[PDB]
RNA sequence: CCUGAGUAGCUCGGAAAACGUUAUUUUGAGUGAAUCUGCCCAGACCAUUGGGUAAGCCUAAAUACUAAUUAGUGACCGAUA
RNA sequence: AUGAGCAGGUUGAAGGUUGAGUAACAUCAACUGGAGGACCGAACCGACUCUCGUUGAAACGAUAGCGGAUGACUUGUGAUU
RNA sequence: UGGACCUAAGCUGAGGCUGAAAAGCGUAGGCGAUGGACAACAGGUUAAUAUUCCUGUACUUACAGUUAGACUGAUGGAGUG
RNA sequence: GGACUGUUUAACUAAAACACAACUCUAUGCCAAACCGUAAGGUGAUGUAUAUGGGGUGACACCUGCCCAGUGCUGGAAGGU
RNA sequence: CUACCCUUGGUUGUGUGCUGUUCUAAUUGGUAACUGUUAUCCAGUUUCAAGACAGUGUUAGGUGGGCAGUUUGACUGGGG
């Protein structure tokens, strides 16, 4: 839960908010497992060739990625015993290690309402109705909630996997694939009951309570202070400057470039996945 | 474009003859079973040869898919599928059996089958359709650990 | 390059046009289409072909 | 039997031809013939007629120049050149 | 990415224990606490200012201050657009 | 102290891919400390050197023969780093 | 006036400017929208809508009133083209 | 009665497109498995998903100061 600590500082006040982190975690010192970890670098909008391909990225502090399991394929009808809940510096949601009965372990994705010790499983046939378990959407019955939902068959659950993440079951199809679900974009896909995902909702819905507060603790995640179109200069985006405030120039401002950013429909028809859409957010299909 | 029918009658009332669609790309390039010979040699010397050619691989044709019928007859297939305890956790494809033929050192096409995916285990007999001249029928014991 | 290996031809370099013909250095690319080669080398592959030599081929019965 | 096949050509935008695209060459794209009887050429085309039969390869001679080896000459300059 | 630095001193918060108080609270008291885009203030960053110099000692300085000076930190090594 | 040890963001890059060419993407490799394990102290010495010249005070890991016991186990994985 | 601490035209102008937490609207479902080159390809991102991006406002609490006439943006079946 | 030509109903059917089918068999994949390989590059087989779609080239539409080059008169008691 979100709550406030009375700095005394005397360069104005601060309406940053923190979460307690210990009466849902635990261990709030790094102390992590050997041989399940990756070292990760940050890219700050750069590209391969360290040119600029993304805005106002910086500042962000080393982070370890943890070793996730996304397929979830490579071991199965292996029953795992949840271990612990770790806090994952890479996403807003939370790595979970669990240990298998064979005598391994992982780290998986953390939804709500789990518990440390409980046990999980990910097969392709029926299984135990816990959030956690994965198995084909044929066999879940309509009105559950169901995240970290992968596109390519087998390919690991990309689709909704941050936190307060969540789908709404809408049926299924005839022709064995095509299950429908209301996603948390205001869009309705049609995925391939071959595809599994992990059902329950993602941890952390309180996601939208966090105050950052300040600048600085906005720089040390990887957001970099940025310019407002208005006041760049008439020649780099050439919607202001010189001395006195103007109002904005033409009807849809653009972008750094000569884009709307207000109303324009980005998506284009021409996918495979056109085929996939009930509803748009903006009419039907 | 090619305008010689090969291997059989091209699925609509015809004979088996050099009579094809004009497309030249219907199924032709696009099927091992059609087959043709150039047609600058074939304009008038090559009609005899070519009828004669025709009834040859007719005649092979037919010895060669009555061995082959005999031949999977005797060489039933085996396999395996780690499943739990029967529940399915395995796939079976025809890949495996092309990679035993392989192996044999005899050669199975796509056209010899008709499936992409299957399943099953046990001791269980299938009969796919090769043409209409026959049907190759045969057995397999899928073990399922 | 975009060009097939029976004959390396790239784009034809011309000068375009408009209703006030207005001078544009411009090339128009080649119709280049991906086909497998049907040989016996031991394991095919899939390359590009230019589609008038396509016919030609086509017309000779080069598979 | 044959004398160089997606060949000459036709159509959409061009490039070279004195030409800013027309007789002539080619095509980025598509289509696509013919057989010496026939085919191409004869600044649109065509009749007759004239020439040659394209659609594979090569070649010294007359082709410019000096990093220079050397011999010779400068209405060439003479340490501001 | 690999490292270093912030002399010295203030300051008494959130948090947890205990007690008074209260049904439990709130409100207070003692204890761990040294947290805090916390403070003063060395070195350090910068130049917001006064003066001087203005073919200067310096192709931008000396100068007394100044805000920061545990972080929207500074710097170091190499690459980087 | 830097190499004959290894890696950092990163670079190049066998092969392969993209692009008229040049050249770019790009794998194994091969490079890449500013890091990581990495075995000596004191004193005397010259116009000019010092954990390096000299005196005492510890040795180091490789390589062999020699003495005795003993079976060892990586290139793979784990801990550690 | 700016909430604040802060960045700023090096060497004339340090802040009512910029930034800023936050509010708001909107595009974007993965080979994401998008951006870079042309292309492979790369970032966004080794990310997955509570996230990225853009526009506006810029402690704090309250409101932000009339309007789609023209333009932009979206959807569109009738008719002309 | 037989005949040249029709409007109008069914009517037979060719030659083309408009969509609705089905399939993969060309094609695509930054799905997965195997192999080169040991190598998340790349390549080959299978798989999965579409699939004659998409994408590319040809020719043209619509938007298109993102980007390029242009044009921006004279007299004038300065000039506007």
């Amino acid at each position: 839960p979100i709550k406030k600590i009375i700095s005394r500082s005397n360069s104005g006040i601060h309406h940053s908010t923190v979460i307690d982190y210990k009466k849902l975690l635990t261990t709030n010192k790094n102390k992590p497992e050997k041989s399940l970890l990756v070292t990760l670098k940050k890219h700050g909008g750069r590209n391969n060739q360290g040119k600029i391909t993304v805005r106002h990225q910086g500042g962000r502090n080393k982070r370890k990625y943890r070793i996730i399991d996304f397929k979830r394929t490579h071991y199965d009808n292996i029953e795992a015993t949840v271990k612990s809940i770790e806090y994952d510096p890479n996403r807003s949601c939370f790595v979970s290690l669990i240990t298998y009965a064979n005598g391994a372990k992982s780290y998986i994705i953390s939804p709500d309402g789990i518990k440390v010790g409980d046990k999980i499983l990910a097969s392709e046939h029926p299984i135990d109705i816990k959030p956690g378990f994965s198995m084909p959407l044929a066999f879940i019955p309509e009105g559950t909630q169901v995240h970290n939902i992968e596109l390519h068959p087998k390919g690991g659950g990309q689709i909704a996997r941050s936190a307060g993440s969540y789908a709404r079951i809408l049926g299924q199809d005839e022709t064995g694939k095509y299950v429908i679900l209301q996603l948390l974009s205001g869009e309705t896909r049609k995925f391939l009951k071959e595809c599994r995902a992990t059902v329950g909702v993602v941890s952390n819905l309180d996601h939208n309570l966090v105050v950052i507060g300040k600048a600085g603790r906005n720089r040390h995640r990887g957001i970099r202070p940025t310019v407002r179109g208005s006041a760049m200069n008439p020649n780099d985006h050439p919607h202001g400057g010189g001395e006195g405030r103007s109002p904005v120039g033409r009807d849809a401002p653009r972008t750094p470039w000569g884009k709307r950013h207000m109303g324009v429909k980005t998506r284009n028809m021409k996918k495979a996945s056109t085929n996939l859409i009930i509803r748009n957010r903006k009419g039907e299909q | 474009m090619k305008v010689i029918l090969k291997q059989d009658v091209s699925n609509l009332g015809k004979r088996f003859d050099v009579v094809d669609v004009k497309d030249g790309y219907a199924i032709h390039f696009l099927f091992p079973k059609k087959l043709a010979a150039p047609l600058t040699k074939k304009s008038l010397q090559d009609r005899d040869l070519f009828l004669k050619k025709q009834q040859e691989h007719y005649e092979i044709n037919k010895a060669l898919s009555h061995k082959l019928k005999e031949v999977i007859e005797q060489t039933e297939l085996h396999f395996s599928l780690k499943e739990h305890n029967g529940r399915p956790y395995g796939s079976i494809i025809t890949k495996q059996i092309i990679n035993q033929a392989h192996t044999k050192g005899m050669a199975l096409q796509k056209f010899m089958f008709k499936d992409n995916v299957r399943l099953g285990f046990g001791d269980h007999e299938i009969t796919l359709h090769i043409f209409e001249d026959t049907t190759a029928v045969l057995k397999v014991k899928v073990t399922p650990d | 390059a975009k060009k097939d290996q029976l004959t390396l031809r790239g784009p034809l370099y011309g000068n375009n046009r408009s209703h006030s013909k207005t001078i544009t250095r411009r090339k128009w690319n080649v119709n280049l289409q991906p086909c497998k080669v049907k040989t016996a080398d031991g394991k095919t592959t899939r390359i590009l072909v230019s589609t008038r030599t396509l016919r030609t081929l086509k017309k000779h019965n080069r598979l």
